């Protein structure tokens, strides 16, 4: 949810996104948060599941 | 997966589960009954004659 002139605003500068990180931070990322999932679903799998 | 967390896991799960199998119930209450300590009567004055 935006607001009319934000929106406004933001077209008539013609901005748009600018990022200083590279590539493999965000793949990083991504594993960390598959590992996070995948360590608890073996914890479930392995104490709870039944 | 990491593999350092569901050890800890099953550690915490079989220490609490342990730690309830331990603690008994039992209880050293008396009776309701009394002591039933000793008394004598008394005898209320009297007139006499004849």
């Amino acid at each position: 949810a935006v607001e009319l002139e934000q929106l406004a605003a933001y077209g008539l500068t013609g901005a748009y996104p600018r990022t200083n990180h590279s590539v493999d931070t965000i793949v990083k990322t991504v594993n960390n948060i598959s590992a996070t999932y995948s360590t608890i679903a073996q914890m479930l799998s392995t104490i709870d599941l039944d | 997966p990491n593999d350092e967390a569901t050890i800890k896991a099953l550690d915490n799960v079989i220490k609490q589960i342990e730690a309830l199998s331990v603690i008994v119930n039992r209880s050293e209450k008396a009776d309701d009954a009394q002591i039933l300590g000793p008394n004598t009567y008394k005898q209320l004055l009297e007139h006499l004659f004849s």
